[PDB]
RNA sequence: AGCACCGUGGCGCAGUGGAAGCGCGAUGGGCUCAUAACCCAUAGGACGUUGGAUCGAAACCAACCGGUGCUACCA
């Protein structure tokens, strides 16, 4: 039942989000900034950066929502929250090669694996462009 | 606001090299608040009602 | 050396090599383990020494370490000199689904084992009590019963839980086995844990009949030994002996031997003679091996498979000492009511076991054996079934068999039997 | 101009319900955050004057003649309301029910907390009133010397 | 230790002076109409563009606008910009003044693959008897024109790189140096031409034993075919053990990395049928995957 | 026997669907993770046929034999998939939304 | 535990000896009634670390370190 800053959005430009709210949130549960970006936008399957002052942008549009959670919950429930106790206090570790992480509230050890997705995209979507720019 | 300048474009066809022309690009919305800028009073009340 | 074997059982999510690891210290990996994650998927060793900390029943507070407790020379909790009682090896037999066969080649080597229940789940899930089912195939009587997590949820659901299990046990299997609180990756109230198996008795054993052992682990070689004298670091035959002693340079046959095909429907089996080259358990050496207590026992000759374990279910033995090779064996078969392992709302709502029938996959866990079979009689006389094995079996005992058949892509218990032979 | 929030009664019809997946002919598909599942419908003053988006949450009236006719959309919460709503004491995040309760889908789902209305600023409005027909000094330069 | 010192001494500098920038690789000027040749982008400039040779001087060379490519491309800027090296062939050839025309539009399928190479070959001919000749006295036209050039006069079209009347037979084998003169720069070439090339790199597969079966002595005959398997050799290197990764209980990969040709591949051939037919007649058979690879 | 059994219900098998957008609000699918012994002409003839749809039966380098649909579907390419033995329902990731 | 490959600007990478570049970015301008689209100007590099070979390299050789894949499964 912890309390998690709910992520707020922008509609810029009627394609990009921007939010505003990235550092913030990605502190709160103890994890870094590089590593967290990169799920989120494999997930989406779009480009956008973050940089500038911490906030983030995607080239993902969707009607202005709440709606956003769904991503995270699935992240915070893979990565970060222990399946001994439901809490999260974890701090990341380096134990072996694709070993990593560690509950420190009971400290019940648990190994999780990171994403490297490489397998199945598709293709979207204009076509003559990405030639001309492969030319 | 751009809304309203997105509804002024300006014009149809495809090709013009090898993208395209288009308008309108559908909306369907619609409006949120309407945020009513509130300062007839606001906290003291508040306790009553 | 191990003078007592405990193996562990309960179904995964309630700990297994959990309570394992508090004890030794020490953990099991294979690479393929992690990659699947908490699924142990072998067989678990470790060893941990007994030796009495002499003012502790049930102090309030110690670390969390278990080396103030045993497995130390010295006492910090007394504050004075240990002295020895016992020694013990650890054994992880797995609560997977997939699993059940290994389990039960693990199953009758050990002379004890641990239920683990946790209180985060609901009372008897149906794996569990599949467990307890094959074990009386074996006939352990020692058993002692545990749950794992009593802190990581409160006060009061722990309670209820344990008149629940207290109710069901001594109703199902007598000597009203225990029910006991113990916490495993927080490491604590194993003084408690320990008191129980220090009165766990001494059991007996034969030392001077003919020698008796059951190979459950092979492949040690090399990497490195990479330079020199060149390779390997020849390979063993690990695991416990049942009668005789086992002592160096002494000349061993492996009954099954080297598996050859058939040479167009019967098939033969040739001997493999070897010799004791040392014994090693822990991280000692031995000259003489007693019975009870892993001892990888250093074996000679040729190259090629015995990669992790592909001498399942092997039995060695002395020179001119020959435990009978069986291809068919004659079993008397009883089979259960219920077929446990299935998983649908609640375990007591379970399917009933079909009819053992001509012409269906079986297995046939004799002991340590996991032998494919196929029905080919069931008349010979009522409730006796010849069944004829594609890799042999090798008698000591009348061996008391756990019969497994596929419920749905895995095995599930549906019966025990007896070979006449 | 006026209030963008309401309350239900609850004699009069008027209980909360949230939207699942929406449906032809103006109709969509609705469930109870108490009672099992449902089919909406909406009225004509909200025919394309609102859109009511698909988990958006809303009150519904019900048929005073016959109950388990159908029931109907007659007022919309801004996103705006629904967080304060939810949060307050009254209405279920999961919609008691879900699909169904005996499959307990979507799991949490931990809270999330608007808790983000204060930075860290904004405090003190407690403090001077002003000093007139007081000489007093206050020049400039200070801290520009600690020499 | 001057050496060491010169180093560090002119990371200040002040920078000795040297060619490593000019000079004509071949005694031509300039090419024929029709050749293609390896350039470099001085700049774009809207109306076609101005480019360098590097093969022959610095001389320049201009394609036209329009004459980039078939496509449709809007912006010049974003095929081509600026500081690239690139092929090129001819249209147009003006001796008079030294006009030149080309096309980066003909140059098509390819074909510019054979461009590189002989640029390649031409930088190194060249760099070599610069470092060469101005060890002792005279500028690098001399020593080029009496050692360099020759090579391309003589057989024609032949380099002085490839076929095995150029330079690199001088690597393998001498004898060649008697029909062109020489004084003290026969040294210094040969030594230099010895010290900076460098041949590089080959296979270096790895013989994989597979002592499948059976027999009442195994290991001891493993042993036996392990004895022969490396050293065996040794010899000047390329080796050919160690030897050095257990891979299976019948499977042992064994190395055997050359640094020098085809070679290894004899000496592997030899040793697995040693280990396979005279011995492994104690223990089981011997099998190749094969055997080499690793590649 | 046993062997296999593991090695298959513990090991490999691993379905992948995914969603993604064209534009706007139109959007796209694929899946990707099942046998080469199916037959795709089959399964995505049907998918199709079930609704307003569009299948390929797309074959790429080190990934092949990959299907995609047209609109978003996740669903619906997940409960077919579960009573009918395609996805040991372990091997089932989902990255719409 | 070895084998193989890789380490270059915030991020992904190009560069076979004359040796600092490109695509995505960040920041600031310009094009447009606005937004996409598209141009331009700015800042941003111990070329993993160390030694060695070489007139001279980031490129070649060795040692160590890190990352990823493959084979190993350790009394
Ligand atoms: N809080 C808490 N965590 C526990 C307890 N017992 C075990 N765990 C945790 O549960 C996890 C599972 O341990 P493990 O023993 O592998 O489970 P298992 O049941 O043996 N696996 P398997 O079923 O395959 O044998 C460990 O990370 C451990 O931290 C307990 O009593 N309390
Ligand atoms: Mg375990
Ligand atoms: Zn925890």
């Amino acid at each position: 039942r912890n309390r998690l800053p709910e992520p707020k959005l922008e509609k810029i430009g009627k394609k990009k989000v921007i939010i505003t709210n990235f550092g913030r949130i990605c502190q709160a549960f103890n994890r870094p900034i590089q590593d967290v970006k990169d799920y989120i936008e494999k997930e989406l399957s779009v480009g956008g950066n973050l940089d500038s002052n911490d906030a983030l942008i995607l080239k993902y549009e969707i009607q202005k929502s709440t709606a956003f959670d769904n991503i995270l919950y699935k992240y915070l429930d893979e990565f970060v929250k222990c399946n001994s106790c439901h809490k999260i206090d974890t701090t990341l570790t380096k134990e072996g090669r694709r070993m990593e992480l560690r509950c420190n509230w009971c400290t019940a050890t648990r190994t999780v694996q990171a994403v490297g997705s490489a397998t199945y995209s598709a293709q979207v979507g204009k076509r003559s462009k990405a030639r001309l720019q492969a030319m | 606001k751009q809304r309203e300048s997105t509804l002024k474009q300006k014009r149809l066809t495809t090709g013009d090299d090898g993208d395209v022309e288009v308008a309108d690009r559908d909306m369907s919305d619609g409006e949120g608040e309407d945020e009513l800028f509130v300062v007839p009073d606001v906290l003291p009340e508040f306790t009553f009602i | 050396q191990a003078t007592v074997n405990i193996g562990t059982i309960g179904h995964v999510a309630h700990g297994k090599s959990t309570v394992v690891k508090a004890l030794s210290g020490v953990k099991t990996q294979k690479y393929h383990r992690e990659a699947v994650m908490n699924i142990t998927i072998h067989l678990g060793y470790a060893n941990a020494k007994v030796f009495k900390c002499d003012k502790c029943e049930l102090p309030a507070a110690f670390h969390a370490f278990p080396s103030s407790q045993p497995d130390k020379t010295d006492c910090p909790t007394c504050g004075s000199p240990l002295t020895l009682k016992r020694h013990f090896s650890f054994v992880d037999c797995p609560g997977h689904d997939v699993l059940m066969a290994t389990m039960l080649n693990g199953a009758a080597i050990m002379d004890a084992a641990l239920l683990l229940i946790a209180a985060n789940e609901p009372f008897p899930q149906p794996q569990t009590l599949e467990h307890l089912k094959a074990v009386e195939i074996m006939r352990l009587a020692n058993l002692v019963i545990l749950q794992n997590k009593i802190d990581l949820v409160g006060e009061v659901h722990a309670q209820d839980q344990y008149h629940k299990i207290r109710n069901y046990i001594d109703s199902t299997i007598g000597s009203n086995i225990p029910i006991i609180p113990i916490s495993a990756q927080l490491k604590r109230n194993i003084d408690y844990l320990l008191e129980y198996l220090c009165h766990i008795p001494l059991p007996t054993r034969q030392l001077n009949c003919p020698a008796h052992m059951t190979v459950v682990r092979s492949f040690d070689i090399n990497k490195p030994g990479e330079v020199d004298i060149e390779n390997l670091r020849g390979g063993v035959a690990g695991g416990t002996v049942t009668r005789g002693i086992i002592r160096v340079n002494q000349v061993l046959e492996i009954r099954p031997g080297q598996v050859h095909a058939q040479t167009g429907g019967t098939f033969s089996c040739t001997p493999l003679r070897t010799r004791a080259l040392t014994l090693k358990a822990e991280d000692n050496s031995l000259q003489y091996a007693v019975p009870g207590g892993l001892i990888a026992v250093g074996t000679t000759l040729d190259p090629t498979l015995t990669r992790q374990d592909k001498m399942v279910g092997h039995m060695i033995a002395d020179e001119g000492s020959l435990p009978e090779v069986y291809a068919e064996i004659e079993v008397q078969y009883f089979l259960f009511e219920e077929m446990v392992g299935r998983s649908k709302q609640r375990d007591r709502n379970a399917k009933r076991v079909q009819k053992l029938n001509l012409q269906e996959t079986l297995q046939i866990n004799v002991g340590t054996l996991t032998a494919g079979a196929t029905v080919v009689n069931i008349t010979k006389n009522p409730d006796i079934a010849k069944l004829t094995l594609v890799t042999p079996v090798c008698c000591t005992l009348d061996e008391h068999i756990a019969i497994s058949r596929l419920v749905e892509k895995n095995f599930r218990l549906i019966g025990w039997g007896i070979i006449r032979r | 101009q006026k209030r963008d929030i309401v309350y239900a009664d609850p004699q009069e019809g008027e209980e909360y319900a949230q939207v699942k997946k929406a449906l032809g002919n103006l109709r969509l598909e609705l469930q109870l955050a108490d009672g099992s599942k449902a089919i909406g419908s909406i009225r004509g003053a909200m025919v394309r004057k609102v859109w009511i988006g698909q988990g958006d949450v809303v009150l519904v009236s019900k048929r005073s003649f016959n109950k388990n006719d159908i029931v109907d959309v007659i007022h919309r919460y801004n996103p705006a309301e629904v967080r304060a709503l939810v949060k307050d004491e009254v209405i279920p995040r999961d919609f008691r029910s879900s699909d169904e309760r005996d499959a307990k889908n979507a799991h949490s789902d931990y809270v999330f907390v608007a808790e983000n209305d204060d930075d860290g600023g904004a405090d003190d409005d407690d403090q001077n009133v002003l000093d007139r027909n007081k000489v007093v000094l206050d020049d400039p330069l200070a801290t520009f010397d600690e020499l | 230790l001057d050496k060491r010192q010169q180093r560090f001494l002119a990371a200040c500098l002040g920078v000795t002076t040297w060619d490593g920038r000019d000079v004509c690789f071949y005694e031509e000027k300039l090419p024929k109409e029709n050749d293609v040749v390896w350039v470099k982008v001085i700049q774009v400039n809207d109306t076609s563009a101005v480019v360098q040779l590097l093969e022959y001087g610095n001389h320049e060379g201009i394609i036209p606008y329009t004459e980039i490519t078939r496509i449709r491309i809007r912006a010049i800027g974003k095929v081509i910009k600026v500081g690239r090296n690139e092929a090129a062939q001819v249209i147009r050839i003006d001796k008079e003044k030294g006009y030149i025309d080309l096309s980066k539009k003909q140059v098509t399928l390819k074909e510019a693959k054979e461009c590189e190479a002989r640029f390649l070959k031409g930088n190194e001919v060249r760099s070599i008897v610069c470092h060469v000749a101005d060890e002792c006295g005279i500028p690098a036209a001399q020593a080029m024109e009496m050692i360099a050039y020759p090579l391309y006069r003589r057989q024609p079209g032949k380099h002085a790189w490839d076929w095995l009347h150029e330079l690199n037979r001088n690597r393998d084998v001498e004898g060649i140096l008697g029909p062109l003169h020489l004084p003290e720069k026969a040294q210094k070439l040969l030594l230099a031409t010895l010290e900076h090339t460098v041949r590089n790199d080959t296979a270096t597969i790895h013989a994989d034993i597979e002592m499948t079966c059976f027999q009442c002595d195994g290991v001891n005959a493993l042993r036996d075919v392990l004895l022969l398997g490396r050293r065996f050799k040794a010899d000047q290197e390329p080796q050919i053990p160690i030897s050095v990764t257990i891979v299976g209980p019948p499977r042992y990969r064994l190395r055997a990395k050359t640094e020098e040709r085809e070679e290894g591949m004899r000496r592997m051939r030899e040793t697995i049928e040693t280990m396979a037919i005279e011995i492994a007649k104690r223990g089981g058979i011997l099998r190749v995957v094969h055997g080499p690879y690793a590649l | 026997q046993q062997k296999r059994s593991v090695q298959d219900a513990l090991e490999a098998q691993k379905v992948h669907i995914r969603v993604q957008q064209r534009k706007g609000k139109k959007f796209v699918t694929s899946v990707q993770g099942l046998n080469q012994a199916l037959n795709f002409r089959r399964i995505s003839r049907e998918f199709q046929r079930r609704w307003g749809c569009n299948g390929t039966v797309i074959v790429t380098p080190d990934a092949g034999t990959v299907i995609q649909l047209q609109g978003n579907w996740s669903e619906e390419i997940k409960k077919f998939l579960l009573d009918e033995n395609m996805a040991t329902e372990q091997n089932l990731e989902i990255h719409s939304l």
